[PDB]
RNA sequence: UGGUCAAAGUAAUAAGAGUCUAUGGUGAAUGCCUAGGAGCUUUAAGGCGAAGAAGGUCGUGGUAAGCUGCGAAAAGCUUGGG
RNA sequence: UGAAAUAGAACUGAAACCGUAGACUUACAAGCAGUCAAAGCCGUAAUUUAUUGCGGUGAUGGCGUGCCUUUUGCAUAAUGA
RNA sequence: CUCUAGUCUGUUUAAAAAGGCAGGGAUGAGCUGUGAAUAGGAGUGAAAGGCUAAACAAACUCGGAGAUAGCUGGUUCUCCC
RNA sequence: UUUGAUGGAGGUAUCAGAAGUGAGAAUGCAGGUAUGAGUAACGAAAAAAUGGGUGAGAUUCCCAUUCGCCGAAAACCUAAGGUUUCCUGGGUAAAGGUCGUCUUCCCAGGGUUAGUCGGCCCCUAAGGCAAAGCUGAAAAGUGUAGUCGAUGGGAAACGGGUU
RNA sequence: GGACGCUGUCUCAACGUGGAGCUCGGUGAAAUUGAAGUAUCGGUGAAGAUGCCGAUUACUUGUGGUUAGACGGAAAGACCC
RNA sequence: UUAAAGCGGUACGCGAGCUGGGUUCAGAACGUCGUGAGACAGUUUGGUCCCUAUCUGCCACAAGCGUUGGAUAUUUGAGAG
RNA sequence: GAAUACCAGGUUGAUAGGUUAGAAGUGUAAGUAUAGCAAUAUAUUAAGCUGACUAAUACUAAUUACCCGUAUCUUUGGCCA
């Protein structure tokens, strides 16, 4: 239950590379002031949502 | 579990007071070696502790 | 190779490089615009991280170099290194201590004009 | 294999999932408009929906039964007055759940819930 | 000869990794230096204290945390020489 | 400011370790990772110029049981890092 | 309030000896607070080679002491006969 | 030993002498950094949720409304101990098993008023020291007259309010 | 040891509940570790082969499971001498 | 009872899968031997089964890539269970 | 169905939710009225309530969307010219 040999630094590096690895997330232009927002989500900057006012953002 | 080291005050200062360590020879000796050595607490009485 | 007026540089950044090297991976030659939006949404420390150094670059060519807008610039570099490290005490059973390091990271971005 | 469709559990054993419910969709009928993880806002929908149905007509005995879930007597007067005669015609969808993003720190589907039309004043 | 087609070879990919070249980070080894030590020589001094020692507590600073000095006259005072 | 700020709480700042960029090779193959041969690619010098060398990578072929200590005798699944 | 048969978790545990279930005692050879007395070839032991500051077939610290080992391990640059 | 980069202040020919004079290992010592691995855990199956405020930044701070838990306590008041951890204000290097505007974290300031409380005190239990006497190489060991030694016995207060 | 009653102890398991395990975000170890572009079978061999011979199989690289091996790790075997 | 209740190998298959009844610790008692301390494959009772899987191997699901224009569907079949 | 992948669907749509209705579970609700001192019973009432499934219904949610992605070249044969 405990590693028998270090392993080298290629299987180190292929494990890493490839666990951490991250993805972008969709993005879509709102349609109201511009801003890349994340797909189906309401835009962080302006708070439209398919021309709905659903926040209310402050600083 | 109750231990080592229940921690009385009249038990300190009775068994490790300076005056128990004058009391004695033993203890005079162990009072002339910690100051030659130079050590900053002599006895247990430089806790102010009654 | 570094236009040092063009770039931004954090020194002991409180993440560990390990974690914030795929969010780089990310947005390394993307535009300016892109990485920013990315670095955004995206809610990870390093994506924070990285998005207050990348802003910081931006800013700098900007303030040299006047007539480069936001929308001209791409992310051209970006490098991620590992920082001072502190030790600090995990107690576990038996009296047996272990010893549970805490990583920071440097990072280093430089923008550019795009093509 | 999955079986016990109907829930998400809400990942708490069933009283305390009962309680959670109760509080959301009293807070909703309160405030007009919640925010919260997509999940509860979910579950929270599926319940205030039927509640609303249940209380489109107004009687001693369906009062009496909407006590058993709502236990704030001003909200539930609220309900029978002020929500449902709004939607004494729509035929279902009184809710609206939008999603938000990833909420920071640790990474939360939040969203918003509220109502399709707001209610008398 | 051009095109289509059949046949036999071959170029163009690297999610990743391996090796050089150009570059850094992490780390503090090597080199250099000394604010402190070590081993001896040659002289001098070899005790202190009930006229209260050695060693400490407390307190004393325009303001100090520690050390040191000092002892409510408390990081000093008087006399004399420099 | 300073001779210097890859001299900014620190001189000279290597190795272990983590990276970036460029070049080459690799996804039909069983390699103590090395050596002896060797096509192609890239860098470079000569010979009027694409064939010979200094080079870095290397398809493919041949050979090859890490090291130390201890034993009549070890790749040994004896010992030690 | 004091004890631990049986069973289970735990056993790189929350705990260097618990906890989850249960059981015995429970007006007495009872539990317990607060002081004191017995120190190492000795003490103590309703007696198991137990305990005596989490380790006891002779405690711990200092000194003799760098004790002695027919035992094990290690012993660093090169060439020639 | 020659050319470069780096470095910015001491080294050293020839001959001769003297060693703490050459490391790859001793389950070596010291320090730094890989590996397992972004994996196990993140510490009990009493439970959180919404809104608002503060703040650059809030699922974790503060406030409010619900829900839940203990309730011969997981409550309150005093010991044994700790010794500023207490209060006000400011701040987040580290530290808090995460985050943090918060903390028993840090910095500054402030805070403990006794004839009636607990000690001190006058007394003694066990016990300790102990002139004299007696016994021992020394150092001491025994031990009377005495003197110390509380968990004990002895003069005195209750209610309410204020920071 | 046997009898009565009672039962998922068993033929014989299935379903449900709670804490882990699974994914993501933050924080973040341990023992082990000469390295590794480490396949198997039949043989040989310090006499049980990931490293040798012959032969066979196999696109490259992960994740979730289970330990058959690496005479696994842990304890200079406690048994014998 | 059944048509029949086979013989062997594989660390007398299989404890980093489980069980501790026995064997093989420290308790106690009995039998025998020894003056005794004790001894006895003589007997009876009580008496912790640790470890989160690195590689290989295997049970499954994917990522990348090739199949020589690039893709979308229907299938012949080596081979395997 | 562990994250996967496949599959269904994305305003040109019944994919999910809501709602309507049904297959069904519970077995006669609340309120009111009658009778009884009361407990209680009867009528209202195959009631009320729950509908993990099924069939409809755009009422709500799948957006006026973002990244990848094609006969290289040489030799020969056949057809066409
Ligand atoms: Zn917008």
């Amino acid at each position: 239950a405990v590693p028998k040999f270090k392993p080298s630094k290629s299987r180190s590096r292929t494990r890493r590379s490839i666990n951490m690895r991250k993805k972008i997330p969709q993005f879509q232009e709102c349609s109201n002031c511009g801003n890349l927002g994340v797909r189906h989500r309401i835009c962080l900057k302006c708070g439209y949502y398919r021309n709905n006012q659903y926040l209310e953002i402050g600083l | 579990m109750k231990r080592t080291y229940q921690p009385s005050r009249v038990k300190r200062n009775r068994k490790f007071g300076f005056r128990a360590r004058m009391k004695t020879k033993g203890g005079r000796l162990i009072l002339s070696r910690r100051r030659a050595k130079g050590r900053m607490k002599l006895t247990v009485s430089d806790e102010k502790k009654k | 190779l570094v236009n040092r007026r063009y770039t931004a540089k954090g020194k002991n950044l409180p993440s560990s490089p390990k974690k914030v090297r795929p969010i780089a991976d990310n947005i390394r030659g993307e535009s300016y615009i892109k990485a920013i939006a990315v670095l955004c949404s995206m809610p990870n420390k390093g994506a924070k991280l990285l998005e207050k150094v990348v802003k910081s670059a931006a800013s700098n060519a900007m303030y040299h170099n006047k007539n480069l807008s936001e929308d001209m610039i791409f992310v051209k570099t970006v490098m991620v290194d590992d920082g001072r490290r502190r030790k600090k005490i995990w107690p576990r059973a038996r009296g047996r201590a272990d010893r549970l390091v805490n990583r920071n990271c440097h990072i280093f971005v430089e923008v550019d004009e795009k093509k | 294999m999955k079986t016990k469709l109907g829930f998400n559990r809400l990942s708490r054993k069933s009283s305390h999932r009962r309680a959670l419910l109760k509080n959301m969709v009293i807070s909703f009928f309160k405030h007009e408009k919640i925010s919260s993880t997509k999940t509860k806002l979910f579950e929270v929908k599926r319940f205030a929906e039927r509640l609303i149905t249940r209380a489109k007509v107004d009687t001693v005995h369906n009062r009496r039964e909407l006590s058993k879930f709502i236990h704030d007597k001003h909200i539930l007067n609220k309900l029978f007055t002020k929500i449902s005669p709004v939607f004494r015609q729509r035929s279902g969808g009184y809710t609206r759940m939008i999603k938000l993003g990833k909420r920071y720190g640790d990474a939360a589907e939040m969203a918003i819930l509220e109502l399709v039309e707001k209610p008398l004043k």
